[PDB]
DNA sequence: GGCAGCGCGCTG
DNA sequence: CACTATGATACTT
DNA sequence: AAGTATCATAGTGCAGCGCGCTGCC
DNA sequence: GGCAGCGCGCTG
DNA sequence: CACTATGATACTT
DNA sequence: AAGTATCATAGTGCAGCGCGCTGCC
């Protein structure tokens, strides 16, 4: 008759369905009289059960992003409210999650409870990125509240290195690249161009990552028997704005261009290949010891760093996702610079004419086949259209003088057909041969660009495609790809953090609202959730190919 | 003249200036000294304050001086002079040692002591030289940071606190402590960690050889201004190492250098006062002074609650402690709109009264 | 066991929940196997019941907005794409709805099925407003869509004039300024400014409308026995920017200022009290045959009017929630003019300083104890506050010089004191003194403003105010308020059109998804369904005001 | 000089120009006279044909000349003069009676008929006398429109054509009809109403004289312009009443008074022509002319469906109409990126040719 | 030796 | 060569 | 008549900065 | 007699 | 003196 | 321990136009 509520639990977060209008649904068919759904005071119970904070390592929950006094304004405290997790139990709390998943990953071996014996190397990410324009309350203060928001979460990838001579992968989490497999640890509203604040939230998150890193743990008095663990991550969802601010580097450049690197801005040469580590912090200090501004002034800058270098791993830091904006800002230009026949990318007082009358066609043109309605901040789903296998005539057909032509669909036609390699979420598992020869194939891709362009323009990501990337997935102890280390969960979860926000959570006061956002936003992201809802069997029709016809309907 | 009226000062049209309307006096730290070429008003009569108003990093832009003529303040020059390696809300501390002099111009050395920092969020102890030179029209600077490689004896970095000295060579006083997070630290910074002592600075050589006494250890966030002229120097409160007890104040406490024509006999005691009400600090500044008494500010424009005391608000106290008889009194209280933070204007044997605010760019006057 | 599709669809609105969602929880309860709701399939029969026109009068639904050709480009078809019904079918389908309200609603008399015995006296209103800023699709053509949408509904309020010499209101709708009781006609993606579309979409259904008012009417074969109705409207949404750019006049004025009056910019006198009906066409016409620019210039002009006057009633609009805005905006203007000691309303080069310096210093004042965010585009939940019988001393704290600031409290005082007359749904069955009175008390509002203040400026609202209220609630046949005849019901109708749209209905293809935002937005106001979902009883706690205590809590 | 280059004509950088980039050419309606007064350009030399290139309402601002000079197109004046009491896309006739002279300056009347309404959304049959005179460095305008007053047997008002007449008082032909929609007519408007009449309009005298023939009922929304020497007059295709069977056109209609000393004997004729593919009109317009033939474009610039015949696009059709061995060949097209709306620039014996567009400002060039 | 404009390109 | 989201409807079961 | 599959696409990534010239001091 | 700026106030 | 929407929690049943 | 009630507030109303001066022709 009556139910489990965890089923329950499960129902409502596809629904995205808001706490009353369960309840209304309950008393709907409480008052029909349905032997139905479970009372909310049934549900309060288990949801203490998934919060964080309730294992152990090798009580209260959701703490304030302040903790310091209030009455006392001896601080300079900057503007910012919001609700994190320690981060330790938000690993911890996961790691109860996947424990069912090794009983069965351990297969073709077994001895599953034996503590010492089998210890499991994990490997995961994280990142953060700011928001923009969310509205603001009354507030009751005197001051504001700068209309953003910060989000840090962070997935899980691989279980299994320190494994057998038979080494092999038991659990990928097949996604892995978007929402439901992301785990919230920081939502606060704040800002962070005249920042101030990220050393307040995010950099005592970041000096606990330093504790956590490198270390055998344990998830201590787990379920019955304990279960070891090696945690290790990689930091890469810092997308280049994020890069260089707290990465200490300066953002344009203009000097040097990537932050692994050292390279002229003025070089469309061969490669690079350098691999600077944490050496920027000691060229601080001779900065700071001696004459800031007028001490080693360009001499012996290998790059160029203001501050003292927070959030620490940098030997690794690329996106895949976020790239492909800035190459349609990339090759689209250049398809506008072929389109009337200028030189020398500028906007000069008798040369911009001609390129905004020719973008302004280009427009009309590719409106009349295809959709562009925006001019400025390219989105995703623009950018798939410009390097699809199709279409490749529609985008140059006003272009005449054939050669041209046919250079400008050959150059992208490269691009297509070594694209692959990033946007794919595991390489070294496919196109093994392309992985390998890659690099020789990117140095002809560039220098596709050297000979049929006198241009030859290179921006901060061409340098991260032609160089930085063989060696890159080529590497040892990494995790040997760019494409399922990218960064597009985080923002299809700013999707989900207006949408639990906006009309969805606590109203009426910021503070207590902002939490009841953090809490349900981490109950929406349990896999023993997902893996209890919406897991039915469809009725099958012969894998929904073919009767022998009919590869569309 | 003490007892003279508000002088709310002639605000900036923003119409050659920056886009803040000079509302910038958030979180800012200087020094000002009557001082000779009058580039700002070349008159045989207008003797002039010069200043820098600006001496900060992460509070501003980075240095800034202003048109505090004989009389009137206005807009007289926009620097952005090394522009913002600098410190964050720290202390600017008493003139360096002179400089030989030029046909034209003339020198200054300016210390700059504790803070925070905008990028780790943490204790600093920036030592920090900055040269000043100024001939008319123009000047220039010139940076010389110092970190504890120079440093004999490091004292503990810290949060807030002024610095007082004699104008050569000698003791600089009682920074303000921080309940710093670390690794490990997190949870409950409301603790109580303490040093509360004595420490004389050299100027040149870089030592804070800390001066001998039995140490009163609470009461170090705020303090006076050091006075000529038979010296005194008090402190005054604001702190009880928690943020969880007030510090309503109804007396003061004098740290002097006994028989000053030498350094020597370094005591210590606290005198009641004929007390107006109660509770001498609004937890917030104050420092300021006058030819033969105190200038103290710093209550509440705004009432932030005290905690055992409904006690603090805006209005000025007034310390006759250079009396035998010590007594406090008020002067009429101008009760503008300023409070909670200001920053000190003083002349010897004449009242001569300015001060900055947050974002109420104005004049305190008196 | 099994269950009544009617019980489903009344369950599937008020969770506002997709037609999927719906799919997945009847699939989930299914696979658990729990007699439960029912499968869409018995939906999408009974779906087709409410949909309009099923009643005849005195078959394909959801008719496209353009009607005419394609392949032939002769006229200029404007940029428009949308949906819209035929008028008489939705006024006929709601009079299917409250045809059981009248059966317990014919009380005290009876004599219920006689059809040529009593008629029916209703009357209604209607209105239109635009939009602002919806998303844009990829269109696959060669003009765009600009950015914004139309829309067009009507409510119902009164149901009784020509019964007995006991003349009774039977039913009234109790709420009725609201959503849930607006009935959508037209949605559609156009523009109104560069407008040449509201002749093309509004137009053809004011013309309907010509046909319909004024006429005894039957709901013919209605169920069983027939009804007879006398319908009868009141367009009144209709606030001031679409009001003359479709009623022939001039929006700024400067000229004359009132809808419906004729009056100078420079009269802040007793009263005018004119009624200007229909009068301004033959002034088209002298205009039209004579010398379009010179004949009559401003010489007989009433009232100047260019075009030849669209949609009918012209004796009858004003609104009434759509006018605490501009009172908003004229008290907090007073009330900075108050703050410098300035006059004469202006920005001069030396006074809008300290116009512009005051109203920072009201702004932050008013935010260290109160809200107020913005600057321009004031909300009504902003509105409020400035009137709430508190707050009166916290709005004038900083105004010195005491006498001005015991005036300033005193016209607000009488502001409060007057405001009950307008956004009251029934004067005339509460406060008729005030009602009887309120020409005079608003002539003396008007007069402390004359006296305590040199200024006396006269918007387009003030007009509205202390005339064109009294005769106009006194006024014969007509309903005998302002404030249920007003225009909120739309605009929190318009949070439903986005929230119907973005992300909810059919996407990929827009005519094909505005109809199916503009279906289930039909759906969403029907009676039949709310008197059916979400009625049950509470748990009865003495009413919820006092054991013999405590007020609050 | 027939089958001369393209000439994009120059465009304007919107620098002393309203914010359109006279991108405004959709939608318009206009005439231009080869006439004197060379106020655009003072110059011994420089023939000028005298324009006004804006006459409507709703299509854009209201009037505007142009700086058609003799060989080259720019801008020279910018007007909002009468602003936009005006009609819609309606026609633009044949000028009106002239006036006695002045000293510096001539005298113009322009007859303006049918039309939609930007604000009913139905039929219009405004009458319209506008009263143009040009001076040197400045004109004036003066308004008269006529109702049904004035007007002696009234024709129905319907959606477009243009109209021709000889220069004076004489016959002015065939529009074209709306399905329009009134009070219960709004389903099926796909139906066919017919008037299909010669009417001789006199100029003066607001009469629609109806000249008698057996009336060929369709094929009346486009035409061309009547021709002088050895006069005839041709209508075009593009319509069945209905918008539902296409027009594919492979002859003409000869519209011509025969003895022409007279106003007499009104007939109707076709010929058949040496059809290059098929469907003279792309459901467009082209209706310009030349000197010894026609000039006739109006093909898809964008290949909207033709219903039956995938025939019609974008190139050029000179019909040979003045031959007794009436043919059609083609001059070297100059594919432009032109087409679907074209408006003429004749001269008599000669070759020179102007155009419009709807934003694709250029020139048409022959 | 600055120095504050254009003037814009980098990534948002 | 992100995934997750929407509602008819044509084509299997 | 029940049940997927397919069709096309929206959602969200949303200003500082740092050059490189320039006369121009 | 226009006439196109400020210059802004009306209602959005 | 619009209504409808959100989630604890204090105070009734 | 079940059930309302209370607490505070977000949501949406989101550029044309028509004066009234002005020298300025
Ligand atoms: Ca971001
Ligand atoms: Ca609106
Ligand atoms: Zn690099
Ligand atoms: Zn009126």
């Amino acid at each position: 008759s009556c139910m489990t509520p965890e089923e329950c639990l499960g129902m409502r977060l596809d629904m995205l369905m808001t706490k009353n209008q369960y309840s209304k649904e309950y008393n709907i068919l409480k008052e029909r009289g349905f032997s139905t759904l479970c009372p909310p005071k049934q549900l309060d119970a288990i949801e203490k059960t998934l919060m964080p904070g309730t294992a152990r390592y090798s009580l209260e929950p959701d703490s304030v992003t302040m903790d310091f006094h209030e009455y006392v304004p001896d601080f300079p405290c900057p503007n910012t409210k919001g609700v994190r997790f320690p981060y330790a139990h938000a690993v911890a709390k996961t790691l109860e999650e996947l424990e069912d998943e090794i009983v069965n990953g351990l297969k073709k071996l077994g001895r599953d409870p034996n503590d010492p014996t089998l210890v499991i190397h994990t490997i995961c990410k994280d990142g953060a990125d700011g928001m923009g324009d969310v509205s603001v309350h009354k507030e009751k203060s005197d001051h504001l509240l700068p209309d953003k928001a910060l989000r840090f979460s962070f997935c899980v990838l691989r279980c299994s290195v320190m494994h057998k001579d038979t080494e092999v992968t038991i659990y990928e989490d097949p996604n892995p690249n978007s929402v439901r497999s992301n785990r919230p640890v920081l939502e606060c509203i704040g800002d962070e161009n005249d920042d101030g604040t990220v050393a307040v939230c995010v950099g005592p998150i970041e000096c606990q990552r330093l504790l956590m890193k490198d270390k055998i743990m344990r998830v201590h008095m787990s379920d019955g028997t304990q279960r070891a663990h090696y945690l290790t991550f990689f930091n890469s969802m810092v997308d280049e704005k994020w890069d260089r601010a707290h990465g200490g580097l300066a953002g344009a450049g203009s000097k040097y261009l990537c932050t692994l690197c050292e390279a002229v801005r003025d070089e469309a040469l061969e490669k690079a290949g350098s691999y600077k580590i944490t050496r920027t912090l000691k060229k601080i200090e001779v900065t700071a010891s001696k004459m800031k501004y007028e001490s080693q002034e360009k001499d012996t800058f290998g790059v160029k760093g203001y501050p003292l270098l927070t959030t620490e791993p940098w030997e690794r830091g690329i996106d895949a996702t976020h790239t492909d904006i800035n190459m349609g800002n990339y090759f689209k230009s250049l398809i506008v610079r072929e389109m009337a026949q200028v030189h020398s990318w500028a906007k000069t007082a008798n040369v911009k004419k001609q390129i905004v009358d020719a973008e302004s066609k280009l427009d009309k043109h590719l409106k009349e086949s295809l959709g562009l309605n925006p001019t400025l901040m390219m989105a995703g789903n623009y950018a798939r259209e410009l390097f699809k296998a199709e279409h490749a005539d529609k985008l140059v057909a006003l272009v005449d003088k054939p050669d041209r032509k046919s250079a400008l669909v050959e150059v992208l036609a490269k691009f297509r057909q070594l694209r692959k390699v990033y946007r794919a979420n595991w390489p070294l598992n496919d196109m093994s041969d392309e992985v390998r020869q890659y690099k020789a194939k990117a140095v002809e891709m560039a220098n596709d660009l050297k000979t049929h362009f006198p241009y030859a323009p290179c921006t901060n990501y061409l340098h991260k495609v032609i160089e930085h990337v063989q060696e890159l997935i080529e590497h040892p102890s990494g995790v040997g790809s760019v494409g399922a280390l990218s960064s597009e969960g985080n923002e299809a979860g700013n999707k989900l953090f207006r949408q639990l926000r906006l009309g969805h959570a606590r109203k009426g006061n910021t503070y207590n609202g902002l939490r009841d956002v953090l809490c349900t936003h981490w109950l929406y992201t349990s896999k023993t959730l997902r893996d209890k809802a919406a897991x039915x069997x469809x009725x099958x029709x012969x894998x929904x190919x073919x009767x022998x016809x009919x590869x569309x309907x | 003249m003490s007892s003279g009226p508000i002088f709310s000062s002639l605000v900036t049209d923003s119409s050659r200036s920056s886009r803040k309307k000079s509302d910038s006096a958030l979180g800012t730290e200087f020094t000002v000294v009557c001082d000779r070429v009058p580039l700002r008003d070349p008159s045989p009569t207008v003797q002039r304050f010069l200043c820098f108003v600006f001496d900060n990093g992460s509070g501003a832009m980075s240095t800034l001086p202003i048109d505090v003529g004989g009389e009137g303040i206005s807009l007289s020059d926009m620097k952005e002079v090394k522009a913002m390696p600098h410190i964050a809300s720290g202390c600017t501390a008493v003139w360096g040692p002179p400089l030989p002099p030029k046909p034209g111009k003339d020198t200054k050395q300016v210390i700059l002591w504790g803070g925070l920092d905008k990028r780790r969020w943490c204790c600093s102890n920036d030592l920090t030289q900055v040269d000043i030179t100024i001939t008319p029209k123009t000047t220039t600077a010139k940076v010389s940071i110092l970190p504890a490689d120079k440093q004999d004896g490091v004292p503990s970095p810290r949060t807030g606190h002024t610095l007082v000295a004699i104008s050569s060579l000698q003791a600089i006083l009682f920074g303000g402590l921080e309940l710093a997070s670390r690794h490990a630290r997190l949870g409950t910074c409301a603790q109580s960690c303490k040093d509360g002592y004595f420490y004389l600075l050299d100027m040149t050589t870089l030592r804070w050889n800390k001066l001998p006494l039995p140490p009163l250890v609470p009461r170090a966030y705020h303090s006076s201004t050091w006075v000529p002229a038979s010296s005194t120097m008090v402190i005054v409160g604001g702190i009880t190492y928690s943020g969880h007890c007030p510090s309503e104040r109804l007396s003061v406490s004098d740290v002097v250098c006994l028989k000053i024509s030498d350094t020597s006999q370094y005591t210590l005691t606290e005198i009641h006062m004929e007390g107006v009400r109660d509770s001498y600090v609004s937890s917030s500044s104050a420092s300021a002074l006058c030819d033969d008494r105190f200038v103290l500010y710093g209550g509440y424009h705004h009432d932030k609650s005290g905690l055992h005391p409904p006690e603090p608000s805006r209005d000025l106290y007034v310390m006759n402690l250079q009396t035998k008889k010590a007594v406090v009194h008020h002067a009429p209280t101008r009760m503008a709109s300023a409070g909670h933070t200001c920053l000190r204007l003083i002349d010897n044997s004449v009242v001569m009264i300015g001060g900055t605010c947050k974002s109420v760019n104005c004049c305190t006057n008196l």
